[PDB]
């Protein structure tokens, strides 16, 4: 029973350069027609795709970018020539016996000039309130370094007791992230309140970025 | 129904493409991949066709690799003419003609009768291999 | 030409049985279009499940056999799978997969405490109308259901631009989720604009206008 392991676990490369994924196997899994490996592809929200056949192998209408090699134990999967769209996680499998045994995965990331946030900020629909309840919201929109943190100010007050974070996957065409920030309070607290604030602290700003609004009936 | 059954055969060794040397119920028993066409690496004649080591290459380790090995009986004559049984090899479920015909290891072949039990199966993967350049057809 | 389509969305208590399946366009299924489940539980694994042929035996991966079956239904097109005495390590998605190409979009199954629940889908305009700038951004929030997933789309999927809809966090036994739009400053408010929600686990589907 072969265990595949493939590394690095992610891969983040300028976008236009070469990526060299590994993936070893236990026991070695070659011949005379073998090079029993292959490569699977994965976007976020979708199957995996086929990418190569046979080690070498390139499947059909798969881009000539991808290319295998790997004798023995030792495979990789190469893709020089490095695009926005090929975000995805990378699967080996092998299929010298059953169980075949896929890969560990390979997150790959595809990195470019740093773009920044588009900051909106969404009060509590009426309806929402109806129910007792309010959500404020903040979406980051097309910014690139994921690394980017966002603070809640309540009336000046910083507030953490209801932040709900959540990232989008790496996009697919410009190759940015977005995040939804929601603070919930209850319809209480939230009258109480009037100026509610969203600065968002990423790379590229010497300071935060901010938005806000003043809470109205 | 009362058509066909498999029954276990340990494998011995692997010859060549259509040949495989397996330890059948009881006594060492050679056996034909039944009605595949696969190149040669041994005749005094012709001598290492193309795709003629690969072929084997591909046979020697289906079955080497499985792990458990049905035979087949065709509806014809388990004795060849060479001894040979004549048989339907499958490994780990999986029917070790077609895969060498779906990879283009050897062509749709020897139709004869009444064994065609599985004619029209090795004739639609071989036609995908041909839709493909696949090996033999390139 | 080859296409797979599978079973929908499923919560399941702890031991209830279901089938997920594998309808399969571009052939019908007798010379072959040789199953090989796949289980993938939420996060990053593919595990191998196991196959079925032409020759109508089976042949389950060592690890976990039985209790987990593959039939089918070939004059209704269709190879089957279940999972009898289903425990919660058994959430995941499964996808069939070709023995030669094309995988399946994925059959999502969850276990817990039960308890089926909608989301709370509440738009969300920007908070002062002011806009005049190229375009705008809107968004509805779909508040705390159970279980997954849900699936919000924007005027019935008309609009593919600007969309981002971000994954869902388990906030306290229950899920969430945003999704934005951002379409022209010249068509809102004048032309009207429908986040559909869509929660397939219990049969509610809701439309907001921003």
């Amino acid at each position: 029973d072969i265990v595949l392991t493939q590394s690095p676990s992610s891969l983040a490369v300028s976008l236009g350069q070469r990526a060299t994924i590994s993936c070893r196997a236990s026991q070695s899994v070659s011949t005379s027609s073998f090079r029993y490996m292959h490569w699977y592809q994965q976007k976020p929200g979708q199957p995996p795709r086929l990418l190569i056949k046979y080690a070498s192998n390139l499947e059909s209408g798969v881009p000539a970018r991808f290319s295998g090699s790997g004798s023995g134990t030792d495979f990789t999967l190469n893709i020089h020539p490095v695009e926005e769209e090929d975000t995805a996680t990378y699967y080996c499998q092998h299929s010298w016996e059953i169980p075949y045994t896929f890969g560990g995965g390979t997150k790959l990331e595809i990195k470019r000039a740093d773009a920044a946030p588009t900051v909106s900020i969404f009060p509590p629909s009426s309806e929402q309130l109806t129910s007792g309840g309010a959500s404020v919201v903040c979406f980051l929109n097309n910014f690139y370094p994921k690394d980017i943190n966002v603070k809640w100010k309540i009336d000046g007050s910083e507030r953490q007791n209801g932040v709900l974070n959540s990232w989008t996957d790496q996009d697919s065409k410009d190759s940015t992230y977005s995040m939804s920030s929601t603070l919930t309070l209850t319809k209480d607290e939230y009258e109480r309140h009037n100026s509610y604030t969203c600065e968002a602290t990423h790379k590229t700003s010497t300071s935060p970025i901010v938005k806000s609004f003043n809470r109205n009936e | 129904t009362k058509k066909l059954h498999k029954e276990p055969a340990t494998l011995i060794k692997a010859i060549d493409g259509d040949t495989v040397k397996l330890m059948y119920k009881g006594q060492p028993m050679t056996f034909r991949l039944l009605l595949v066409d696969t190149p040669e690496t041994k005749h005094p004649k012709k001598g290492v066709e193309k795709y003629g080591p690969e072929a084997s290459a591909f046979t020697k380790k289906m079955v080497e690799n499985a792990k458990k090995i049905e035979v087949e009986f065709d509806k014809g004559q388990r004795t060849d003419k060479y001894g040979r049984g004549l048989a339907y090899i499958y490994a780990d479920g999986k029917m070790v003609n077609e895969a060498l015909v779906r990879q283009g290891l050897a062509k749709v072949a020897y139709v004869y009768k009444p064994n065609n039990t599985h004619e029209q199966h090795l004739r639609k993967s071989e036609a995908q291999a041909k839709k493909e350049k696949l090996n033999i057809w390139s | 030409d080859v296409q797979l389509q599978e079973s929908g969305p499923g919560l399941v208590k702890p031991s209830q049985s279901l089938s997920l399946t594998c309808t399969v366009t571009g052939y019908s299924i007798t010379s072959d279009y040789a199953w090989n489940w796949i289980r993938q539980f939420p996060g990053n694994k593919l595990e191998w499940m196991g196959y079925i042929t032409y020759s109508g035996t089976t042949s389950y991966n060592p690890s976990l056999k039985s209790r987990i079956s593959i039939s089918r239904d070939t004059s209704k097109n269709q190879f089957f799978m279940q999972l009898n005495s289903v425990t919660t390590e058994d959430t995941g998605t499964f996808y069939c997969t070709r023995g030669n190409g094309d995988w399946g979009q994925g059959t999502t199954l969850t276990v817990s405490s039960a308890k089926t629940t909608p989301p709370s889908v509440y738009p969300l305009a920007p908070g002062s109308a002011a806009q005049t700038n190229s375009m705008v951004t809107l968004g509805c929030l779909v508040k705390g259901y159970f279980p997954e997933p849900v699936t919000v789309t924007w005027n019935s999927g008309s609009l593919s631009s600007g969309v981002h809809t971000f994954p869902a966090v388990l906030q306290s036994d229950l899920y969430t989720l945003s999704s934005s739009v951002t379409v022209p400053s010249s068509p809102r408010p004048s032309e009207t604009v429908t986040c559909n929600v869509a929660h397939p686990a219990s049969s509610t589907k809701v439309d907001k206008k921003i």
